[PDB]
């Protein structure tokens, strides 16, 4: 049961999506015909339908912190929030993602990796920020030429995020594109970046 | 592309007063306006960024407000140090334009100048030119008349004056009047006088020397 | 902690090129915009352009053809070059840091927070000339106040710096704005009011510095 939230909203961590008792059981989810709370920050969720179908029928579920805020990101700023993902008249963000930006005027090249040791496959989501102007790009990630590299044994993307001013949606001209994969046991997923990576915080083992 | 217009061009306010100056953008810029304070001979100093955010190190008596096209810089309690030219600047787009500036002058009580005269020096006279300097020190207001007279004749076209910028502590002015003569013409005469008239002086003050 | 200092010649011949350098101390060129601003005498501020630490430039359209801003991470410096200079380019030139800042990523703004001291550049076909300094001696004067001074005369170009007693004496000192004489040379007077008693219990020496001619002369001022 998702109430006013979509699968996107529930699985990404929309603050207005307070479905947190989770569970391991339904076969079917639930949605409204036109859910109001999904991707609060505008952008494109890659393979949405495919996720909804693969997310139908879960026998065992749990939400765990794949990259914990306090220990995983020492060289970067993790406080990024938006007035588009607002919770109680107060700018917030996705609960299962982290908006990494610069700390002390730098964005150092990062390299993070998670080895699946849960016997079962873990659902990993992330994002890539596409700023509306080069100024925001420079202000946030301290480079003009960013790369985001998500690599596993069944998935391999080499992102080159581009500046584009898009029509204002939810008061924003910038976009965060949403991506996901299923990580099989024994496999290890490696994130590498120098900007624009909305990093995963919580994943899902099903 | 964005032109910036400040108002007023100049203003005089007293110590303790609340002074407000306005900046206007030709087209909207939202909150992308900065305020600067420039004191004479110093570089511009950042006061408020993002239209309303006070820069660290700046007194809290400075406040910025506004959005869109119309902005205001406010000094809650004017202090004599606050004598400066104030500029607005847009940070909205290239080519980063400044306002034309507002000159804030401090209004204070009338203060009569102290008058001094300095005959040319033998060192200078040896080179064959004579500067006679008259000093008016620490006066208010700025308006002052300084008339040279050599041998009881009133001079014209051979004196040039300079004035200091308003003092950061006592809000006073100081002026120099310099009479420039050839060594020849200087020795041809004897009595040199500086007559000063000012609001603070009930009757004009004359300082003189003979040589 | 971070400080900027403009360096370069004060005098530049017409049609030739103005070259200014800014030096960064207390911090590094890493991740900031580095800009040049100028101000003609009595004439408000004009933005020239900036350079981002990665090399990217943005210039004022009115100067785009003549201006080259460069950055040198190797030496904590960035430079300005302005080609084919005319009397309209006579101004005080400032280097400054333009930094990006934000309280939440939804609102990202810039501002120029760190400024150099400004360097004065005159475009003239005239030669530099050091000033001649002459004493303004006190006499039967005044209460108990005495005014003495120094006449800094016939120098080019601007500016001169004058201190009293190697900077120990500051209170009561007035150094007037220079005046441009018909000769094309500048002249200014520097005065100080001291207790009349001090005229014998103290020595007074004006220190005059004119950098464009490497002139550094003192003058004793006695009754
Ligand atoms: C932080 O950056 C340093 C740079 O040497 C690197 O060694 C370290 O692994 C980074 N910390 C992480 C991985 O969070
Ligand atoms: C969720 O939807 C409700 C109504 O449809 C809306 O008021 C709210 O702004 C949305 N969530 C966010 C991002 O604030
Ligand atoms: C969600 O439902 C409707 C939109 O269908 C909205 O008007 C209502 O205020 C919301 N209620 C909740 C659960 O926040």
């Amino acid at each position: 049961q998702l109430g006013n939230c979509s699968v996107a909203g529930w699985i990404l961590g929309n603050p207005e999506c307070e479905l947190l008792i989770s569970r391991e059981s339904w076969s079917y989810i639930v949605e409204k015909p036109n859910p109001e709370n999904g991707t609060c920050y505008p952008g494109h969720f890659a393979d949405y339908e495919e996720l909804r179908e693969q997310l139908s029928s879960v026998s065992s579920f749990e939400r765990f912190e794949i990259f914990p805020k306090e220990s995983s990101w020492p060289n970067h700023t993790t406080t990024g929030v938006s007035a588009s993902c607002s919770h109680n008249g107060e700018s917030s963000f996705y609960k299962n993602l982290l908006w990494l930006t610069g700390k002390n005027g730098l964005y150092p090249n990062l390299s993070k990796s998670y080895a699946n040791n849960k016997e079962k496959e873990v659902l990993v989501l992330w994002g890539v920020h596409h700023p509306p102007n080069i100024g925001d790009q420079r202000a946030l990630y301290h480079t003009e030429n960013a790369y985001v590299s998500v690599v596993s044994s069944h998935y391999s993307r080499k992102f080159t995020p581009e500046i584009a001013k898009r029509p204002k949606v939810r008061d924003q001209e910038g976009r965060i594109n949403y991506y996901w994969t299923l990580l099989e046991p024994g496999d290890t997923i490696i994130f590498e970046a120098n900007g624009n990576l909305i990093a995963p915080r919580y994943a899902f083992a099903l | 592309d964005i032109q910036m217009t400040q108002s007023p061009s100049s203003l005089s306010a007293s110590v303790g007063d609340r002074v407000t100056i306005t900046c206007r953008a030709s087209q909207s810029i939202s909150s992308y306006l900065n305020w600067y304070q420039q004191k004479p001979g110093k570089a511009p100093k950042l006061l408020i960024y993002a239209a309303s955010s006070l820069q660290s190190g700046v007194p809290s008596r400075f406040s910025g407000s506004g959005s869109g096209t119309d902005f205001t810089l406010t000094i809650s309690s004017l202090q004599p140090e606050d004598f400066a030219t104030y500029y607005c600047q847009q940070s909205y787009s290239i080519p980063l334009t400044f306002g034309q500036g507002t000159r804030l002058e401090i209004k204070r009580t009338v203060a009569a100048p102290s008058v001094f005269i300095f005959p040319p020096s033998d060192e200078q006279l040896k080179s064959g030119t004579a500067s006679v300097v008259c000093l008016l020190n620490n006066f208010y207001p700025r308006e002052a008349k300084v008339q040279w007279k050599v041998d009881n004749a009133l001079q014209s076209g051979n004196s040039q004056e300079s004035v200091t910028e308003q003092d950061s502590k006592d809000s006073t002015y100081s002026l120099s009047s310099t009479l420039t003569l050839s060594k020849a013409d200087y020795e041809k005469h004897k009595v040199y006088a500086c007559e000063v008239t000012h609001q603070g002086l009930s009757s004009p003050v004359t300082k003189s020397f003979n040589r | 902690q971070v400080q900027l200092q403009e360096s370069g010649p004060g005098l530049v011949k017409p049609s030739e090129t103005l070259s200014l350098t800014c030096t960064v101390s207390g911090g590094s060129i890493s991740s900031y915009y580095w800009s040049w601003i100028r101000q003609p005498p009595g004439k408000g501020l004009e933005w020239i352009g900036y350079i981002y630490y990665s090399g990217s430039t943005d210039y004022n359209p009115s100067l785009k053809s003549r201006v080259t801003i460069s950055v040198d991470t190797s030496k904590n410096q960035f430079s300005l070059k302005l080609s084919s200079v005319t009397a309209a380019d006579t101004a005080v030139y400032y280097c400054a840091r333009r930094r990006s800042d934000f309280e939440t990523v939804d609102f990202i703004y810039h501002y120029m927070d760190v400024w150099g001291k400004g360097t004065t550049v005159t475009v003239s076909s005239a030669s530099t000339k050091g000033p001649s300094v002459f004493p303004l001696a006190p006499s039967s004067k005044s209460g108990g106040t005495a005014a003495l001074g120094c006449l800094v005369k016939d120098y080019f170009p601007e500016p001169v710096t004058v201190s009293w007693n190697s900077g120990a004496l500051t209170s009561g000192v007035h150094t007037f704005p220079a005046v441009l004489q018909s000769s094309g040379l500048y002249s200014l007077s520097s005065v100080v009011t001291v207790p009349s008693s001090s005229l014998g219990t103290q020595t007074y020496i004006c220190n005059v510095n004119h950098k464009p001619s490497n002139t550094k002369v003192d003058k004793r001022v006695e009754p």
